[PDB]
Order: C-alpha cells, then sequence, then structure tokens
C-alpha cells in the first residue's frame, strides 16, 4: 500500500535489507508484517525495490520477503516499472521466471519492456535473443505476446519488426527484432549470427558514415549526458499527480 | 503549394513517431532547416519512415549557404504555418532546443551557425503566425536563445575513459612550485602532490579540498604547513624547505585554475548519475564506491523534482539532472538559487515529517550547485552564498535541515570522490599551465 512517507520501522526494515541482514529482515518482518509492502511514490522505495534494483538480486533476501508475503503488482523504482517489467527491461530469464513462479502479475506493456535496448547493438548477443525467447515462451509464444499493446496502440511484433539502432552520433539503422527472436525461438544459433553479423556490419558502416555526416549535430546537444545509446523508452502508463497539487 | 503538402508530409511524420521522439525530432528538424544540415535532414526523413528526394532537399534549403537568412520566404512561411499549429510549452521547447543546439561561432566552418543578431531575428519570425498571446508568452520564457555546448559529466567509480590520474611527481612539484604561481596554484599542486605521494589521510586530503573550495586558502595553507612539520613526510628536509620558501614567494585576476576546478567539480558531481547506459564502457563485477551517494542523490532528487514537476520531473542522467533542476527553478545564478530555496520550503512543508528530509534537502543542494557551475563560471561560490545567507539558513532551520555545505564537503565521506576527481583534474591543469 502507498506510503508517502517512509515510517521509522519501515526505513529499519529498508535498512536491513539493502545490507542483507537476513535474521533483522526476518525478525522485523515477524513482528510488523505490514512493512512487507510499503512502498513510497513516487520514487517507490520499498523492501522489494532495495533488492530488485541490484545488479545482482540476492534471491535468498527475495524468498525472505516472499515468505512474508511481499506482492508484485507495484512499482518498484522511480520509472514506476512493476517487477515483471523490470525483468523484461533487463531481459533478466533468471529474475522474470523466478517472479512467474511467485504468481507476479505480467502487464499487458511488459514484453514492449524487453525492446527498450534494442537500439543498443552491444545487446544484439546470443544469450540476450536467447532469453527474450525464453521469456516469451513463458508468456505465451512469439504470436501470442506479438499482440500485445503498449498503451500507444503499437504493438509488440510492429514494433520488434519495426527496431532501429541508434549509434553515438544519433543515426539510426533499421532491423527486424522479430526476425531476429523468429530465427531461434526454440543449426539456428548460426542463422541468428549472420543476421547478427549482418546488423552489425550494417551498423558500424552507418556509424562510420554518421561520423563523417552527422558528427556531433545531434549527439552534442541532444544526447550529451543521456543515455547512450538512448534506450527505447516504453510508453507512459501509470500517471500521477505532482506533490505541490496534492 | 505541393511543396507545402511534402512539408507536412515531413512534419506530420515526425508526429507518427513514438511520442517521447516529437519533440528531439523536430527540434531537430528545425536544426537542419535553419543551419542547411543535408546530411541531419536526410536521417530524420528517413528516421520518420520517409524516403529523401533530392526536390526534398532542394526545398528545405538544405543546398543553401545564406547563415543570416536561412530559412527562404517560402520555407520560412511553412515553418510559420507548422509551429502556428503547436502548442505553447512543445512549441517553447522545438524553439529553445532548436536555437540552443546552434553554434553561434565554429572554427570547422561548413558546420552550420548563426549569429545571435540572425538568433534575435528568427525567433519573432518563425511565430509570426502563432497566436500572439503565445507568441509573446514565449517571447518573454525564450530568453537564453544562445548556443548550449553541454559540458560532459564524468564518474569515474564505473571505469569513465574521460579519467586521467594526474602524474605529479615530486621533481616536477618542485620545478613548477617554484613560486611563480599564485596562492591557488600552489594550493592545487600541493593538495595534488600530497594526494599521489599519500602525504595524508584521506579525510586530510577531503578537508584540504574543503578549504579550497569554499575560499579559506589561508586556513588551507596553514595545515599544509602543519602536514610538513611531521617527521615521516619531511623525505617523502630539502625539499620540504624548497617548498615553505615558494610560500612567500607567491604572486597573487587570472583564477583559471580556479574557474577549471569548479566547472570540473560540477562535472563530477552532475556525473553521479552517470551509468553504464549513459557512457559506454567496452571493458571490464565490483560495485563502485559512489553507488549509495547515487542511490540516495537519485532517490532524493526524484522525490524534490517530481513534487513539482510531477511525472515530468523524473531524473536518471546527468543530463536530465541539468534539464529538470533548471526547469524547476523556473517556477541571476543567486536569483535562481533563491527561488528554489523558497520553493523547497513548500517541500520541507510537505515532508516535514520526512526523516531523510535533511539528507534528501542537501543531496539536491550539492547537484544544484552542479547544475549551475556546470553550466557557468562563477556560479559555484554564488549558489554557496544565498544556501549560507542566514535569511535562508534560517528557513531550513524552521524545517530542521541544516545546510552547513562545508562540514558536508569537509567531513562527509561520500563527497570525497567529487573533491578528488576535481582536484586531480585542476592538478593536471595547473601543471601544463605553469609548464608554458
Amino acid at each position: 500500500s502507498e506510503m508517502k512517507i517512509a515510517s521509522a520501522e519501515l526505513r529499519e526494515l529498508m535498512k536491513a535489507v539493502s545490507e542483507g541482514h537476513y535474521e533483522t529482515v526476518n525478525t522485523i518482518l515477524d513482528k510488523d508484517p505490514e512493512l512487507v509492502n510499503q512502498y513510497a511514490p513516487p520514487t517507490y522505495d520499498s523492501p522489494l525495490a532495495r533488492v530488485l534494483n541490484k545488479k545482482h538480486i540476492d534471491y535468498k533476501m527475495l524468498d525472505i520477503l516472499v515468505k512474508h508475503h511481499v506482492d508484485f503488482d507495484y512499482p518498484i523504482n522511480y520509472h514506476k516499472e512493476t517487477p515483471i517489467e523490470l525483468a523484461c527491461k533487463n531481459q533478466d530469464l533468471q529474475l522474470f521466471k523466478y517472479l512467474v513462479q511467485h504468481n507476479a502479475p505480467i502487464s499487458e506493456q511488459a514484453p514492449h519492456f524487453l525492446l527498450v535496448n534494442s537500439t543498443n547493438i552491444k545487446y544484439l548477443t546470443e544469450d540476450k535473443i536467447k532469453n527474450t525467447c525464453e521469456i516469451i515462451k513463458l508468456m505465451g509464444g512469439l504470436e501470442a505476446v506479438s499482440s500485445k499493446c503498449d498503451a500507444e496502440g503499437n504493438r509488440f511484433g510492429e514494433q520488434a519488426r519495426k527496431s532501429q539502432l541508434i549509434n553515438r552520433f544519433g543515426g539510426i539503422v533499421k532491423y527486424d527484432y522479430m526476425q531476429l527472436l523468429q530465427s531461434v525461438y526454440p543449426g539456428s544459433t548460426e542463422v541468428l549470427t549472420n543476421l547478427l553479423n549482418k546488423i552489425r556490419g550494417q551498423f558500424s558502416s552507418k556509424e562510420t558514415y554518421d561520423q563523417q555526416n552527422l558528427k556531433d549535430s545531434i549527439s552534442l546537444f541532444f544526447m550529451t549526458g543521456g543515455e547512450i545509446p538512448p534506450s527505447r523508452k516504453v510508453p507512459e502508463s501509470r500517471f500521477e499527480e505532482a506533490g505541490i497539487d496534492t | 503549394n505541393i511543396r507545402f503538402s511534402r512539408f507536412k508530409q515531413i512534419w506530420q511524420a515526425i508526429e507518427k513517431t513514438p511520442k517521447s521522439k516529437h519533440i528531439l525530432l523536430k527540434s531537430l528538424f528545425l536544426k537542419g532547416l535553419l543551419t542547411h544540415n543535408k546530411p541531419l535532414l536526410e536521417e530524420i526523413i528517413r528516421q520518420i519512415e520517409l524516403i529523401p528526394y533530392s526536390s526534398d532537399l532542394e526545398m528545405l534549403g538544405a543546398f543553401s549557404q545564406d547563415k543570416a537568412h536561412p530559412l527562404s520566404p517560402e520555407l520560412l512561411e511553412f515553418v510559420q504555418e507548422m509551429l502556428a499549429n503547436e502548442s505553447e510549452k512543445v512549441l517553447l521547447t522545438i524553439l529553445m532546443n532548436a536555437f540552443q543546439s546552434i553554434p553561434e561561432l565554429s572554427l570547422d566552418s561548413k558546420t552550420g551557425t548563426l549569429s545571435m543578431k540572425t538568433k534575435k531575428a528568427l525567433l519573432p519570425l518563425l511565430i509570426e503566425k502563432v497566436d500572439t498571446s503565445i507568441a509573446k508568452s514565449i517571447m518573454s520564457q525564450l530568453t537564453d536563445i544562445s548556443f548550449d555546448s553541454v559540458l560532459p559529466a564524468f564518474r569515474p567509480s564505473i571505469g569513465d575513459p574521460s579519467y586521467q590520474k594526474t602524474n605529479i611527481n615530486l621533481n616536477k612539484y618542485l620545478s613548477l612550485v617554484g613560486n611563480k604561481t599564485d596562492i591557488s596554484e600552489f594550493l592545487i599542486l600541493t593538495i595534488g602532490l600530497f594526494t599521489s605521494l599519500k602525504i595524508g589521510d584521506k579525510g586530510f586530503l577531503q578537508e584540504l579540498s574543503a578549504d579550497y573550495l569554499f575560499v579559506r586558502y589561508d586556513d588551507c595553507l596553514h595545515k599544509i604547513i602543519e602536514k610538513l612539520k611531521e617527521k615521516e613526510v619531511i623525505e617523502q628536509e630539502k625539499e620540504v624547505q624548497k617548498i615553505l620558501e615558494a610560500s612567500g614567494n607567491l604572486k597573487r585576476t587570472s583564477n583559471n585554475p580556479r574557474r577549471f576546478f569548479e566547472t570540473r567539480l560540477a562535472q563530477y558531481i552532475n556525473g553521479l548519475s552517470h551509468s553504464e547506459k549513459t557512457i559506454e564502457i567496452d571493458s571490464i563485477d565490483k560495485e563502485p564506491e559512489d553507488e549509495e551517494l547515487r542511490d540516495n542523490t537519485l532517490k532524493a532528487c526524484n522525490k524534490i523534482l517530481q513534487f513539482f514537476l510531477g511525472d515530468c520531473g523524473r531524473v536518471d542522467t546527468p543530463r536530465e539532472m541539468e534539464q529538470k533542476i533548471c526547469i524547476f527553478a523556473n517556477g541571476s545564478i543567486s536569483g535562481h538559487t533563491c527561488n528554489i530555496v523558497g520553493m523547497l520550503a513548500k517541500y520541507m512543508t510537505e515532508y516535514k515529517e520526512d526523516l531523510d528530509l535533511q539528507n534528501d534537502i542537501n543531496l539536491f543542494l550539492i547537484q544544484v550547485i552542479g547544475v549551475y557551475a556546470k553550466r557557468g563560471f562563477h556560479a559555484m561560490l554564488e549558489v554557496i552564498d544565498v544556501l549560507h545567507d542566514p535569511y535562508v539558513q534560517d528557513i531550513f532551520k524552521g524545517y530542521g535541515v541544516q545546510v552547513n555545505l562545508y562540514s558536508y564537503f569537509k567531513e562527509n565521506p561520500e563527497l570525497a570522490g567529487f573533491l578528488q576527481h576535481a582536484m586531480n583534474d585542476a592538478t593536471t591543469y595547473t601543471q601544463a599551465l605553469v609548464n608554458k
């Protein structure tokens, strides 16, 4: 439940969660079980957020919150992303299946978070494509997932087929992420590597072309200090009034 | 005209892109029109899923060369119509981005530039067919129309390729410290020398760096003579005597090492928000030393900025921190800070129950200092002055928030990397400055 200001007890719990104090977290949640799902918009800091937004998730700590009935239906970072959406954004199959086993809700737009890093050539790898296939597999199938919308009318399949790569000069290279997904969806580990190297070669060619022609006409003012490459932002679905007006 | 129909198709194909790209693409298109950037125009046309024909390049003025009247009368009318059909906030953002992304001066000729004389003329012309209420409302807000050469932000803890540890020796020190320098250049090199040679505790170097930051040069130099009086440091006795004599042969303005330090410090402070998504680290399991500071800052800054800006106040990158803080301050440099302090009172009223209030306010103010000193000189101490003003100090005190930024920079170890990396680059800078 929403708690704008974290109480002293909730900070104490979240402190123990971040510090990896397994016994303290367990003992806190034993006496005060209502603390497990208290989040603070717009940051959405919460016991769950302290374990989910780490490079390497401490699933031993995550199991503790699961034992005290943590839920996965509320945003867990200031991007207002649900736990499943964060798993799709990172294409983290380990976290994604862990959540689906623990009955985490999969929003309709959750597949569209698989594509936020589809603008980065460095993410067009075998494991990332395989992980996405293992993720789309658990969400049904390529055809079942390709139909889901993103709160802007755009469908996953149309988005994956109309993907693009951005270089550090702002130039784009259009490619087909669905075809990359379709080329391996459970020999094929060579069809993809040829498709990837075709795109890897086309990206490197366009990046050299834009270095000579685009120069920093885009990058200097519109990309400095931003994400490089700029992520494919999923359209905003969860809206919240400002505190100055509430 | 059919060329106007083609122009509408181009403009409206921008609007068929995801909504998060309309502002970017329209600003880039307006820049490409005003600067005759043919590659940029072709890139935009291909990016909105269109095909660029040579007729499009001719009509869009790509092959033009008139940097004083870039938009032809026909193209100017086209742009006037398209901007008239635009919302006020959107039109303000588009014009601001288009003008602030265009340089006035450029050594490399054939890079599209527009003088300030021309920008001042283009702005009212572009909104000529715009609603006159929206027009003058834009003429009032669009006061900074000049080029914004956005300085990069740095985060060495994640392997930032920009960082270069200074190479100051005991030998290079003594040769340069032969006091042709001034007090600032002397203190920078000394702290840079004590840092590489480990002539002090980590908190000691941070205490020296905080005395230099707050222009306590007399306090800083005194603690340096006290450190040299130690017996385990005189060898690493004859060269230490040379360090003392320099303290009485100094010059005394041309404070470029001071300006470089303050600017570089702001870039490291503003760079806290950098991650591997904002800096390509093509090499490589350990957490960065500033990770908790970065987590606490992005939490504090999101709570504060989204309190005023709503969902549009979300901050994830150094640039967004820079952008949303400047926007929030518009709801001189000391004037912008005083407005921030006034608005923080509303935040500290709603969040007076928050146990993180003092830490959130202080973390946010550090970022504000980083935002303003990164966009202009002299701004750092200007922000520091009003924040330490007794009337502002009393506003914070009435909410239970202490703002003593000297003790914060001197004592708190999470701010040590900011001073160390700034004093590192200031040593390299001052090394080559006096080496000429």
